[PDB]
């Protein structure tokens, strides 16, 4: 067979141990999921320094704790805007997930609180910027470079899926690089606890699995499709399915006809054909062997999974930082004073925050 | 090239969720 006796027993024991660690991790998650934390700091505790990113909900600012001197990223959400955009449940769900999970590649929520105008989520500052910026800056990652990042997403999705969470928002724009060159996942607004199927059309066109686009329901396998898209884009410099308009992107996806660059290794193409598999019955990560079909693929043969998890692998790229609070890896945004109203807005809707 | 077609798509910057 493909493995001798020694190899097969080692791999089987390893996989059984993974299951045991995940069962314990799920118990810790569910304890915090059912009894979330709240109001663990206040706005006057921080100095606002610079906007790091901007979105529909509001702003993410670099701040510094006035007492501990530590730097943090503070996501600021305008309650009225969140209501107006009908994002109440997504916002509450993001915070509930962030305070309940624990994994080396998931951003750490340190504090959260709210006032009359806004909700605040204060996260560990990830100073290296988006993977997107670094990918477009150098064009494409070498296959070892892409594999290093891919392995972290594989472990992160294996963790999240064991908690019955579907991530659904994977793309280089949503992956931050930390000071050690490792990945941090920050955005969980689209994540959903799903033990069976779900139906919501959400996410980013290039990264949508066919069964998200089509009216049929879907499950966590859409994240393994999205992993295939990410690996492809990391190694090629562009995604497998693109067009001027999302509708034409969706047509390519549902065909799933993929062309690969001539510099892709045959190992990489085989893996991607099995991740970018339109047939649910055949997609890697969705078979009887689950994620081990991915972890045991020849493209990952040189991947030391424990070492990745333990963050003992030397990163292929370390962002430069000229001191604490360095924002040189982030774009610039229009500053604007945070205005707190004298009147409480949408208090009932955000009681659980 | 495929890459030239990617550039021509105009979807070379940051991509919004739907
Ligand atoms: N802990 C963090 N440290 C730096 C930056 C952080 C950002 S952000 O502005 O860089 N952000 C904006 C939304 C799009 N997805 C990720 C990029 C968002 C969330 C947490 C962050």
């Amino acid at each position: 067979g493909h493995m001798g006796n020694a190899a097969a027993a080692k791999k089987g024991s390893e996989q059984e141990s993974v299951k045991e660690f995940l069962a314990k991790a799920k118990e810790e998650f569910l304890k915090k999921w059912e009894s979330p934390s709240q109001n663990t700091a206040q706005l006057d505790h921080f100095d606002r320094i610079k906007t790091l990113g901007t979105g529909s909900f509001g702003r993410v600012m670099l701040v510094k704790h006035k007492e501990t001197g530590n730097h943090y990223a503070m996501k600021i959400l305008d309650k009225q805007k969140v209501v107006k955009l009908k994002q109440i449940e997504h916002t509450l769900n993001e915070k509930r997930i962030l305070q309940a999970v624990n994994f080396p590649f998931l951003v750490k929520l340190e504090f959260s609180f709210k006032d009359n105008s806004n909700l605040y989520m204060v996260m560990e500052y990830v100073p290296g910027g988006e993977m997107f910026s670094h990918l477009r800056r150098i064009g494409r990652f070498s296959e070892p470079h892409a594999r290093f990042y891919a392995a972290q997403i594989v472990l992160t999705f294996e963790y999240l899926h064991s908690l019955d969470l579907i991530y659904r928002d994977l793309k280089p724009e949503n992956l931050l690089i930390d000071q050690q060159g490792y990945i941090q996942v920050t955005d969980f607004g689209f994540a959903k606890r799903v033990k069976g199927r779900t139906w919501t059309l959400c996410g980013t066109p290039e990264y949508l699995a066919p069964e998200i686009i089509l009216s049929k329901g879907y499950n966590k396998a859409v994240d393994w499709w999205a992993l295939g898209v990410l690996i492809y884009e990391m190694a090629a410099g562009y995604p497998p399915f693109f067009a001027d308009q999302p509708i034409q992107i969706y047509e390519k996806i549902v065909s799933g006809k993929v062309r690969f660059p001539s510099h892709f290794s045959s190992d990489l193409k085989d893996l991607l054909r099995n991740l970018l598999q339109v047939d649910l019955t055949k997609r890697f990560g969705n078979l009887k062997n689950g994620v081990n079909d991915i972890k045991n693929h020849k493209w990952f043969a040189t991947t030391d999974w424990i070492a990745i998890y333990q963050r003992k692998v030397e990163a292929p790229f370390i962002p430069k930082f000229k001191g604490p609070g360095d924002t040189s890896n982030f774009d610039d945004y229009e500053e604007e004073e945070i205005r707190v109203s004298i009147n409480e807005k949408c208090g009932k809707e955000f009681t659980e925050f | 090239t495929t890459y030239a077609d990617f550039i021509a798509s105009g979807r070379t910057g940051r991509r919004n969720a739907i």
